[PDB]
């Protein structure tokens, strides 16, 4: 079907930026951890 | 914020597992630079710059830049992944294995090892098949020189591709155990995410020299963020329907219906299975009919892309609305009387909850939907252009994050 059921709880109403925050937290790290693990792997080569 | 990670890190039973993690996917990129004994990397990389062999984008994507340079796991750990998928259809199909699946603890950790062994000898095949039909294939086209089309050759890369995906494999399994989240999943992302900080890096470099400029890439960068952001916002969302119980024990409480369950299997499993029309016909270079094939699922263009997109949607509807739901849930209202206030007890309980739960687990595909569809126009738009922020690669992404995130909790309530 194709009817709104807008009225739903979203029980975080700005709690949503934290979740965000959280999550580009989590993968900027890895990006970073991952990001260097080429060169750690350059230095290595000679 | 940043510190609420710091403390909570800084336990050392954690702390500890965090350092595995890292450790095991640092082997696994590791073995990213043990080339496959007979492949000239130079022709497959320059191939794969060339806009013929720009289907193998998502190929190369999944494989975590494995395919790019024939490292010993190839195509990474997404020969497993064809696997689950396969096993996970004969779990329903035939019943014998259906019993096997419900059958506790032990008889769940069988078919986990059917899998296993699934996944280790669909390596062996593929590894063969790209050998055969794809790497040797022309003059030995992507052959070093003194390599040739033999069956030495056909042998040889069996080898390293068994013996890479079973290492792997292996690897993966222990980032559940004694890792964090889950091994295959943070392998997968792993593969996506590291391509992202050079990229990021090269995009600001050619920003000077006026090929792009700083109006767009702010844009780019803005919506990746929007979108992290909307799907924390859609994960978050829940409908309360409200149950109360009779007369002690009688209170009231609400059965909560997300809008997406944990929505990071569906969504590695589309892409899986839109790889399979490209893995099988695109590496027949010669053969018209099945470049056609491959490139109609190729996700770059719209044709790919929508097949992509309604791949998707119904992964994600069909994951989230069938988690055991209605029927029992009525049922065990009974157990000590539970109703749905205003509701009547049973069928129009049951009627009731299927309603709502269609409804809305419908709105939570068609958003994940849009994640996928829009980077790409929002890419053609801007001149920025990699498969690693498609959607498809943002939402595995944002998956797996979250992912691992609700595991902590869930044995951090426990520790
Ligand atoms: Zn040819």
């Amino acid at each position: 079907a194709r009817a709104e059921l807008a009225r739903v709880t979203w029980p975080t109403r700005e709690q949503v930026v934290e979740g965000t925050q959280a999550i580009l937290l989590f993968t900027l790290a890895f990006m970073v951890i991952l990001g260097l693990y080429d060169t750690v792997f350059r230095f290595l080569i000679g | 914020m940043v510190k609420a990670f710091w403390s909570a890190l800084q336990i050392p039973e954690l702390r500890q597992r965090v350092l595995f993690t890292l450790l095991v996917l640092a082997a696994y990129r590791l073995g990213a630079f043990i080339p496959t004994p007979g492949v000239d990397l130079d022709k497959i990389q320059e191939f794969l710059r060339t806009a013929q062999g720009g289907v193998f984008g998502i190929i190369n994507l999944f494989s975590g830049g494995n395919f790019e340079r024939f490292s010993i796991f190839a195509l990474g750990i997404m020969p497993y992944i064809t696997a689950a998928i396969i096993m996970q259809i004969l779990v329903t199909v035939v019943p014998a294995l259906e019993k096997l699946s419900k059958e506790g603890e032990e008889g769940r950790r069988i078919i986990n090892q059917y899998t296993r062994i699934g996944g280790i000898a669909l390596g062996a095949f593929q590894g063969f098949f790209l050998a055969t039909a794809f790497l040797g294939a022309e003059g030995g086209r992507f052959l070093l020189p003194g390599w040739s089309p033999g069956p030495f050759f056909w042998f040889v890369v069996v080898v390293t591709q068994v013996a890479g995906i079973a290492l792997l494999l292996w690897m993966a399994e222990r980032i559940t155990e004694y890792g964090i989240g889950n091994g295959t999943s943070l392998i997968i992302f792993a593969g996506i995410v590291v391509e992202w900080l050079p990229q990021i890096l090269r995009t600001i470099g050619l920003i000077r020299t006026g090929e792009v400029n700083l109006v767009a890439f702010l844009f780019f960068l803005a919506f990746i963020v929007l979108a992290f952001a909307g799907m924390a916002a859609v994960q978050q969302a829940e409908r309360r329907i409200p149950v109360q119980y009779a007369r002690y024990g009688g209170q009231a409480t609400y059965i909560p219906i997300k809008l997406n369950a944990a929505g990071v299997i569906p969504i590695i499993f589309a892409a899986a299975i839109l790889q399979i029309p490209i893995f099988l016909a695109a590496p027949f270079q010669d053969n018209p009919v099945l470049q056609g094939i491959a490139n109609f699922f190729n996700p770059t263009r719209p044709s790919g892309l929508f097949i992509e997109v309604l791949l998707v949607i119904l992964f994600t509807y069909v994951y989230t609305a069938v988690q055991f739901d209605p029927k029992r849930i009525a049922e065990s209202l009974r157990e000590y009387g539970g109703f749905i206030p205003g509701i009547r007890p049973g069928e129009p309980t049951v009627k009731f909850l299927e309603h709502i739960v269609s409804r809305l687990t419908l709105w939570g595909a068609l958003f994940l939907g849009l994640v996928t569809l829009l980077p790409q126009i929002i890419q053609n738009l801007t001149g920025i252009h990699s498969i690693a922020f498609s959607g498809i690669g943002l939402l595995i992404v944002v998956g797996v994050a979250l992912d691992t995130l609700r595991q902590v909790e869930s044995q951090l309530m426990l520790r």
